[PDB]
Protein backbone atom coordinates (compact mmCIF):
# COMPACT_ATOMS: atom_id res chain seq x y z
CA UNK A 1 0.00 0.00 0.00
CA UNK A 2 3.08 2.03 0.07
CA UNK A 3 3.21 4.81 -2.13
CA UNK A 4 6.59 6.31 -2.03
CA UNK A 5 10.05 3.49 -1.67
CA UNK A 6 13.03 5.14 -2.65
CA UNK A 7 15.74 3.02 -1.98
CA UNK A 8 18.96 4.44 0.52
CA UNK A 9 22.23 4.43 1.90
CA UNK A 10 22.68 4.17 5.41
CA UNK A 11 22.76 7.58 6.89
CA UNK A 12 25.11 6.94 9.25
CA UNK A 13 28.33 6.21 6.20
CA UNK A 14 30.78 7.78 9.49
CA UNK A 15 32.13 4.75 11.70
CA UNK A 16 34.17 11.57 16.71
CA UNK A 17 30.51 11.90 17.63
CA UNK A 18 29.34 12.28 13.82
CA UNK A 19 26.22 14.47 14.68
CA UNK A 20 23.37 14.61 12.26
CA UNK A 21 21.13 17.05 11.70
CA UNK A 22 17.98 17.37 10.33
CA UNK A 23 15.62 19.71 9.17
CA UNK A 24 11.77 19.15 8.16
CA UNK A 25 9.14 21.57 6.74
CA UNK A 26 5.98 21.77 4.65
CA UNK A 27 5.54 23.74 1.98
CA UNK A 28 1.83 24.24 -0.11
CA UNK A 29 1.30 20.48 -0.26
CA UNK A 30 5.14 19.86 -0.59
CA UNK A 31 7.43 17.58 2.01
CA UNK A 32 11.28 18.87 2.38
CA UNK A 33 13.94 17.18 4.11
CA UNK A 34 17.17 18.80 4.73
CA UNK A 35 20.66 16.67 6.15
CA UNK A 36 23.86 16.95 7.30
CA UNK A 37 26.54 14.53 8.48
CA UNK A 38 29.64 16.70 9.83
CA UNK A 39 31.53 15.16 12.80
CA UNK A 40 32.26 16.99 16.28
CA UNK A 41 26.08 20.37 23.61
CA UNK A 42 25.63 21.61 20.24
CA UNK A 43 28.67 23.25 18.91
CA UNK A 44 29.96 26.51 17.49
CA UNK A 45 30.39 27.24 13.53
CA UNK A 46 28.53 26.84 10.41
CA UNK A 47 27.59 24.05 8.92
CA UNK A 48 25.06 24.84 5.85
CA UNK A 49 22.41 21.36 5.30
CA UNK A 50 22.13 19.91 1.97
CA UNK A 51 18.59 19.59 0.31
CA UNK A 52 19.77 15.86 -1.60
CA UNK A 53 17.53 14.26 -0.08
CA UNK A 54 13.95 14.75 -0.74
CA UNK A 55 10.95 12.14 0.62
CA UNK A 56 7.73 14.30 -0.08
CA UNK A 57 4.46 12.73 1.25
CA UNK A 58 2.28 16.34 0.94
CA UNK A 59 -1.20 15.79 3.16
CA UNK A 60 -0.79 17.96 6.21
CA UNK A 61 1.26 17.56 9.43
CA UNK A 62 0.71 19.25 12.64
CA UNK A 63 2.17 16.59 14.99
CA UNK A 64 5.22 14.42 15.07
CA UNK A 65 7.02 11.91 17.13
CA UNK A 66 10.53 10.11 16.65
CA UNK A 67 10.47 6.25 16.16
CA UNK A 68 12.70 4.39 18.19
CA UNK A 69 14.14 0.65 18.31
CA UNK B 1 24.35 33.37 -27.19
CA UNK B 2 27.69 32.71 -26.20
CA UNK B 3 31.43 30.61 -26.19
CA UNK B 4 31.55 27.24 -24.09
CA UNK B 5 34.48 26.76 -21.98
CA UNK B 6 35.43 23.86 -20.09
CA UNK B 7 35.23 25.36 -16.39
CA UNK B 8 36.98 24.58 -12.90
CA UNK B 9 34.41 25.14 -10.89
CA UNK B 10 33.31 22.77 -7.91
CA UNK B 11 29.82 22.09 -8.61
CA UNK B 12 27.50 20.28 -5.43
CA UNK B 13 25.72 17.50 -6.73
CA UNK B 14 22.80 18.84 -6.52
CA UNK B 15 23.64 22.17 -8.27
CA UNK B 16 23.07 21.98 -12.07
CA UNK B 17 23.16 25.93 -13.04
CA UNK B 18 25.09 29.32 -11.92
CA UNK B 19 24.30 32.22 -11.61
CA UNK B 20 25.82 35.69 -11.86
CA UNK B 21 25.90 39.14 -9.72
CA UNK B 22 23.05 40.30 -11.84
CA UNK B 23 21.13 36.53 -11.69
CA UNK B 24 21.72 35.73 -15.44
CA UNK B 25 23.15 32.04 -16.24
CA UNK B 26 26.95 32.11 -15.58
CA UNK B 27 27.71 28.54 -15.92
CA UNK B 28 25.29 25.42 -16.84
CA UNK B 29 25.44 21.58 -16.74
CA UNK B 30 25.51 19.07 -19.64
CA UNK B 31 22.71 16.95 -19.13
CA UNK B 32 23.86 14.19 -21.00
CA UNK B 33 27.18 13.75 -19.76
CA UNK B 34 27.88 15.77 -16.53
CA UNK B 35 30.27 18.17 -16.94
CA UNK B 36 30.52 21.81 -16.21
CA UNK B 37 30.92 24.40 -18.71
CA UNK B 38 31.09 27.84 -18.32
CA UNK B 39 29.06 30.52 -20.40
CA UNK B 40 30.74 34.06 -21.86
CA UNK B 41 29.11 36.79 -24.18
CA UNK B 42 30.75 36.69 -27.85
CA UNK B 43 33.55 39.06 -28.28
CA UNK B 44 31.98 43.07 -28.87
CA UNK B 45 32.97 47.12 -28.00
CA UNK B 46 32.01 50.37 -29.02
CA UNK B 47 33.26 51.91 -32.60
CA UNK B 48 34.71 55.34 -32.83
CA UNK B 49 34.83 57.03 -35.74
CA UNK C 1 -21.66 9.12 -8.03
CA UNK C 2 -19.53 12.56 -7.09
CA UNK C 3 -20.02 13.97 -4.00
CA UNK C 4 -18.42 17.42 -2.75
CA UNK C 5 -17.86 18.90 0.81
CA UNK C 6 -19.95 21.75 1.85
CA UNK C 7 -18.74 22.38 5.62
CA UNK C 8 -15.16 22.58 7.59
CA UNK C 9 -13.17 24.18 10.36
CA UNK C 10 -11.18 26.45 8.14
CA UNK C 11 -10.23 27.13 4.65
CA UNK C 12 -7.77 24.50 2.85
CA UNK C 13 -4.16 24.80 2.04
CA UNK C 14 -2.88 24.67 -1.83
CA UNK C 15 -2.91 21.34 -3.23
CA UNK C 16 -4.34 19.70 -0.04
CA UNK C 17 -7.10 16.81 -0.31
CA UNK C 18 -9.33 15.61 2.37
CA UNK C 19 -10.56 12.12 2.76
CA UNK C 20 -12.06 12.06 6.08
CA UNK C 21 -15.92 12.15 6.23
CA UNK C 22 -17.11 13.48 10.51
CA UNK C 23 -19.79 14.98 11.28
CA UNK C 24 -19.92 18.84 11.03
CA UNK C 25 -20.61 20.56 14.41
CA UNK C 26 -22.13 23.89 13.63
CA UNK C 27 -22.52 25.14 17.14
CA UNK C 28 -22.55 24.61 21.11
CA UNK C 29 -24.47 21.25 20.95
CA UNK C 30 -22.15 18.43 20.59
CA UNK C 31 -22.73 16.03 17.90
CA UNK C 32 -20.88 12.52 18.93
CA UNK C 33 -21.75 11.08 15.80
CA UNK C 34 -25.70 11.93 15.28
CA UNK C 35 -26.76 13.63 13.12
CA UNK C 36 -28.78 16.00 15.09
CA UNK C 37 -30.33 19.30 14.06
CA UNK C 38 -27.15 21.34 14.19
CA UNK C 39 -25.70 18.29 12.66
CA UNK C 40 -25.08 18.61 8.96
CA UNK C 41 -23.55 15.34 6.58
CA UNK C 42 -20.50 17.05 5.27
CA UNK C 43 -20.89 15.60 1.72
CA UNK C 44 -23.79 15.94 -0.68
CA UNK C 45 -24.00 14.49 -3.85
CA UNK C 46 -24.71 16.76 -7.29
CA UNK C 47 -27.71 15.74 -8.87
CA UNK C 48 -27.26 15.65 -12.74
CA UNK C 49 -29.96 15.63 -15.51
Amino acid sequence: NCTFEYVSQPFLMDLFKNLREFVFKNIDGYFKIYSKHTPIDLPQGFSALEPLVDLPIGINITRFQTLLA
Amino acid sequence: TGVLTESNKKFLPFQQFGRDIADTTDAVRDPQTLEILDITPCSFGGVSV
Amino acid sequence: NYLYRLFRKSKLKPFERDISTEIYQAGNRPCNGVAGPNCYSPLQSYGFR
